[PDB]
RNA sequence: GUGGAAGUCUGUUAGAGUUGGUGUCCUACAAUACCCUCUCGUGAUCUAUGUGUAGGGGUGAAAGGCCCAUCGAGUCCGGCA
RNA sequence: GUCGGGUGAGAACCCCGACGGCCUAAUGGAUAAGGGUUCCUCAGCACUGCUGAUCAGCUGAGGGUUAGCCGGUCCUAAGUCAUACCGCAACUCGACUAUGACGAAAUGGGAAACGGGUUAAUAUUCCCGUGCCACUAUGCAGUGAAAGUUGACGCCCUGGGGUCGAUCACGCUGGGCAUCGCCCAGUCGAACCGUCCAACUCCGUGGAAGCCGUAAUGGCAGGAAGCGGACGAACGGCGGCAUAGGGAAACGUGAUUCAACCUGGGGCCCAUGAAAAGACGAGCAUAGUGUCCGUACCGAGAACCGACACAGGUGUCCAUGGCGGCGAAAGCCAAGGCCUGUCGGGAGCAACCAACGUUAGGGAAUUCGGCAAGUUAGUCCCGUACCUUCGGAAGAAGGGAUGCCUGCUCCGGAACGGAGCAGGUCGCAGUGACUCGGAAGCUCGGACUGUCUAGUAACAACAUAGGUGACCGCAAAUCCGCAAGGACUCGUACGGUCACUGAAUCCUGCCCAGUGCAGGUAUCUGAACACCUCGUACAAGAGGACGAAGGACCUGUCAACGGCGGGGGUCUUAAGGUAGCGUAGUACCUUGCCGCAUCAGUAGCGGCUUGCAUGAAUGGAUUAACCAGAGCUUCACUGUCCCAACGUUGGGCCCGGUGAACUGUACAUUCCAGUGCGGAGUCUGGAGACACCCAGGGGGAAGCGAAGACCCUAUGGAGCUUUACUGCAGGCUGUCGCUGAGGACUCUCACUCCGGGAGGAGGACACCGAUAGCCGGGCA
RNA sequence: CGAGUGGCUUGCUACCUCGAUGUCGGUUCCCUCCAUCCUGCCCGUGCAGAAGCGGGCAAGGGUGAGGUUGUUCGCCUAUUA
RNA sequence: ACGACCGUAUAGUACGAGAGGAACUACGGUUGGUGGCCACUGGUGUACCGGUUGUUCGAGAGAGCACGUGCCGGGUAGCCA
């Protein structure tokens, strides 16, 4: 047969790639030699093509103009501050240590400095529970409870845009247009609407897939495929 | 439409031209590469053994 | 409304998009005044026709269940 | 009343598409054409140019469709008498 | 096209004139690509031209393309290349990271040109006139100069400013017509320099507690109106340019609607609508410089692609010429172009065929089927069912009106805009042509728009929103690469990958035995290295101990593959079909039975229903709206039919010119029989038969076309599948090397990641290299 | 029970064609067979008549229109000698 | 190149309890087929004449185009049923 949809994804070619060029900014922490001292101002907000929410542009003290993951609540002329003595009000990136126990928080660092990987899609936010002189454990939107070093920064606040979801696209014509913003080939075809030699579900009289749909962990890229490694499947129980 | 006499009409273009190296009409001027003597690819000239009956 | 969807997309979907876009089309009440002259300028960005202000807010609401949450811890 | 939304309606505007006639043609005007009929026609729209993806690989709203009249594995030459 | 005429040895088709036509988003005008000299002139007809040719895009020779201010050039886009680095056995190969370069001629950004004249052929390029830009030099001014602005931006609605055009009024110039007095053309004049400024924004004054304002939204004591002012627009107005230019002449004035151009307001996004060069910011005089490449022509029913002078295909701009009308529609007509969708002559011109008109009475009897054709039709008024997701159904259906002429009314500033009134009046017919829906009901399917088999399938197939399950905390899941590396990702669970189902509505039962996936696991099984025993002065080899993933075993899981019976009042194998639906697009028996409907209905619909062999996200039922989707009924309509006729146009037939192809073992005027490898013009017997030619519709030559697609055979091929055979990637796991200090543990020094660095996390693991076991149609 | 005739059906066979003899139904148009449905002339009758029933000769002529089904067949209607 | 049917008189007769109900023969008509014909009816009749919409030739008059008649009304001959 020939390679499956998955695999042609690999290959980075135009239809899988996502329209970078059309993006703005690399949404990132700030990089402060020391002192907390760094602060800017809220010049305007922008919408982010890359996230389908609102980002906010920033100009700080030393001349640097560059845009921001902004949490709910933030607005132009606002002064917002970063480093390990701003104050605790949203919009502000500090230490998860110099963070209060109990307060949501979003755009979370993975390892101190990396400029923040966790909670940043349209109003999520984590949860910042335990400190410790070693660990901070923080719960992310997943629900995962994530052991971190207390230095990793974070913002405060909820991530702005909350409530994306909740509106139904309604229409294909929708879909297509949030699709095209994205690194995503749209639409989809079932495996089972195929040819044999084109996915594993494929051929037959009739639609169904061939074998049983969940597959082990071990399967080779190409047959991986269906219900990956699935701990149980349906809703019973 | 017909793959055929009805999509000859938009062939229009220009792709492979005289090429500066060789002078053959196989410049390809898209790719700026020359298919018949690797002027663009190749600093050594394109050849090779299948051109020519295996014994010869 | 959802009017402009003549008898397509069948209820939920549709009653939804009203129930959404009538609270997205109220009258809100700007954080830094206290007029009631918010208005969404675009996804999850709002603004004053009074004073001025652009806010990051929810994306059909200004205010968020969530945003809330924040102010109080 | 105002307003003027809509993968909204009529529509041979342009343009795109191709349902029936199983008409005409079928050593053709044409290796896929002509006519009447018919569909869409502010949108997942149509289009020019540039540009990317190459052969067990692409591309595919999936028909094994398409990748220069070539496709259930292009074309050329070689293996090859 | 026709009649005259011109040229010529020769004229239906080369040229002039008249008459008659054709093209109106094109058959006109300007061009991109592509072509490449096809452009102009002269000379020709052996080639080419669907006939002819004195013609030509043909043959031959000459000639023709002139730019500071049009393009290129320059900038940057998706993206491309080169060099370096790294990989690879290696390269002309290969991803990342650096640097550099390349990447837009109509149609991205962009310093600057207008008017007239001229040639056989060029022309914002030459000439005449006038203007403008950049750079440099000189001089005066200026010391400001880099912040900022601009370049520079989406989709929908809309106001204002406003030129051309068109039209209206009136005057002038010229023309046309000749029952009136009308009808047509013209009435010109740039770039540029100067000047004016609506809109937006802002300032002062003012001081609204209800006013201000809009087409609409809106505005305001955080200061409304009004008043005054700052900034501030057109390819626009105005003046110059201009006793420039152009016109035979006059060489106008006002108006309305207003493309271009300018300037605002509103609305939409799970969509956010380039960048860089450059310009401005930042004066003036004079002078010098402004090189290089493109420039002809076609741009198409003969200059392009399609073997052709091909009925095909092929992008942009002119979308404002008149009447008409809603209209960039029809129809008619200008300007402009054409008679080259290039063979002609003749016969009332038969049969037959292609397009087409009309047909009395009947009216779907035709047919698989109303296929084909027809009916209806524009606008206004009345009026409008079931059903429904309240949106829709709906232009439902049905009923009425509709011209012209006279005089008026209303809305509006007004239109050469719209709505009405009264009277008069003609026709068979007033949307008089043209344009222009036939309607209604039942059933099936997919919800809808959308997609598809370029070239027999447009559908019920795919997609879709919506529903659902799965994997993953990002040094992730998934995927590409041999490697160096890479997509997703300028992304972070309201994410994204992988799958199933397919809007809404009511719902979605029971089964984990098998298979799949996942988790656990005392015990059992489980490879290699290291370790022990035997063996061998070593070794091969035999055995033991230990035991990973995996398996046994146990559990979870069906919106995971799938299953939901026989028997009796349990058995196979886990359960034993629930809600629904049902003779189904699923029902063999089958035209099932009853009903509706018809004269008659294997159809259709409804009920029944033991369902050969329905049934719940292999989704079930059901469903408004939508449909070139499948079946059925009714009204209307009609040459579909009864049953054909007549007519129109092009052919067909005759004549001039041009001039193929298919096909051909031979013989051949056959017919009836017979015979023969059982399907004979040719054998045998008879019959018939004078030769040639024209037209016809095609009985036969098992007619021509294609080494049969069906079927079988071949120790043929290929695509595809799997618990077929053998292997190969890939994933998991143990072991060795990198690898270091003190059956569980600490550390740091390699190595890895994070951090700009300091340093932080991790850490002898991971990565990578080698090997072993398991899984392994992803692949061979 | 026994003897046959036909070559419409079906089955059997594998003789003919696999370098192709275009498969159903229908339609249109032509010729034929008789085992005669009607019509002509007859015989018998359980032949009163009328209407039939059976049989003989006989192929000149006729043998039609429709509803379901692609259907052939057939089922059904109304006409009909 | 003619095939067949219906009707009337025969006859409410023969026959028959009755109900019912013939024929020979002579007539009139229908149907299907056949050959011909066109006074009559009917169709056609882009010969012709009129009406009239749009547009163009200034109006008028008179015309062209609207597919090979713009549409509508009438229709001679001939050809037809
Ligand atoms: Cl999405
Ligand atoms: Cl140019
Ligand atoms: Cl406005
Ligand atoms: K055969
Ligand atoms: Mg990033
Ligand atoms: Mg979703
Ligand atoms: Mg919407
Ligand atoms: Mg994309
Ligand atoms: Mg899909
Ligand atoms: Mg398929
Ligand atoms: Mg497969
Ligand atoms: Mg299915
Ligand atoms: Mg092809
Ligand atoms: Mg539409
Ligand atoms: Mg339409
Ligand atoms: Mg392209
Ligand atoms: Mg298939
Ligand atoms: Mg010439
Ligand atoms: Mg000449
Ligand atoms: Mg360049
Ligand atoms: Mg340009
Ligand atoms: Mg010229
Ligand atoms: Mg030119
Ligand atoms: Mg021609
Ligand atoms: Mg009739
Ligand atoms: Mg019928
Ligand atoms: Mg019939
Ligand atoms: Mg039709
Ligand atoms: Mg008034
Ligand atoms: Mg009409
Ligand atoms: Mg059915
Ligand atoms: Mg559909
Ligand atoms: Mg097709
Ligand atoms: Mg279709
Ligand atoms: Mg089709
Ligand atoms: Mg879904
Ligand atoms: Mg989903
Ligand atoms: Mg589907
Ligand atoms: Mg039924
Ligand atoms: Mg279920
Ligand atoms: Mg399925
Ligand atoms: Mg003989
Ligand atoms: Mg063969
Ligand atoms: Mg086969
Ligand atoms: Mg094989
Ligand atoms: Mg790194
Ligand atoms: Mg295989
Ligand atoms: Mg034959
Ligand atoms: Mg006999
Ligand atoms: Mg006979
Ligand atoms: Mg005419
Ligand atoms: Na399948
Ligand atoms: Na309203
Ligand atoms: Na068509
Ligand atoms: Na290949
Ligand atoms: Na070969
Ligand atoms: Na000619
Ligand atoms: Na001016
Ligand atoms: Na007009
Ligand atoms: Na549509
Ligand atoms: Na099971
Ligand atoms: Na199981
Ligand atoms: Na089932
Ligand atoms: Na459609
Ligand atoms: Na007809
Ligand atoms: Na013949
Ligand atoms: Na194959
Ligand atoms: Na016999
Ligand atoms: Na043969
Ligand atoms: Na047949
Ligand atoms: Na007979
Ligand atoms: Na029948």
């Amino acid at each position: 047969g020939r390679r499956i949809q998955g695999q042609r994804r690999g290959r980075g070619t135009s239809t899988f790639r996502a329209p970078s060029h059309r993006y703005k900014a690399d949404l990132e922490h700030r990089k402060v030699e020391d002192g907390d001292v760094i602060a800017g101002t809220v010049v305007d907000i922008e919408h982010d093509p890359a996230r389908s929410a609102p980002v906010a542009a920033v100009e700080f003290e030393d001349g640097d103009r560059r845009l921001i993951l902004a949490p709910e609540g933030v607005g132009v002329g606002d002064e917002l501050q970063v480093g390990v003595d701003a104050e605790i009000a949203p919009g502000n990136t500090l230490p998860l240590a110099e963070i209060p126990e109990g307060v949501p928080v979003c755009n979370v660092e993975s390892s101190p400095g990396d400029g923040g990987k966790f909670a940043r899609a349209s109003g999520v936010n984590a949860q910042l529970l335990t400190h410790d002189r070693n660990v901070a454990v923080v719960k992310l939107p997943s629900g995962e409870m994530k052991r971190l070093d207390p230095q990793c920064r974070a913002t405060i606040g909820v991530v702005g845009g909350g409530g994306r979801t909740d509106k139904p696209f309604v229409k294909a014509g929708n879909k297509h247009h949030k699709m095209k913003a994205r690194g995503t080939k749209w639409p989809n075809v079932r495996g089972v609407a195929m040819n044999a030699v084109d996915h594993p579900f494929g051929g037959g009289g009739r639609q169904h897939p061939g074998k049983p749909k969940s597959i082990s962990r071990n399967a080779p890229p190409g047959r991986k495929v269906g219900d990956i490694a699935s701990k149980r499947t349906g809703r019973g129980g | 439409t017909g793959a055929g006499t009805p999509s000859q009409g938009k062939k229009n273009t220009t792709t492979h031209t005289k090429c500066r190296r060789c002078g053959e009409k196989s410049y390809h001027t898209k790719k700026k590469v020359c298919s018949s003597c690797g002027f663009g690819k190749s600093a050594k000239r394109r050849d090779y053994e299948w051109q020519s009956k295996a014994g010869e | 409304r959802t009017g402009r969807f003549g008898p397509r997309y069948g209820l939920k979907i549709r009653v939804r998009v009203a129930d959404v876009e009538i609270k997205h089309k109220k009258k809100h009440k700007c954080p830094v005044c206290g007029f009631k002259k918010l208005k969404r300028a675009g996804t999850g960005i709002w603004m004053c026709g009074h004073c001025g202000y652009k806010i990051a807010g929810g994306c059909y609401q200004p205010e968020t269940v969530a945003g809330k949450a924040v102010m109080k811890a």
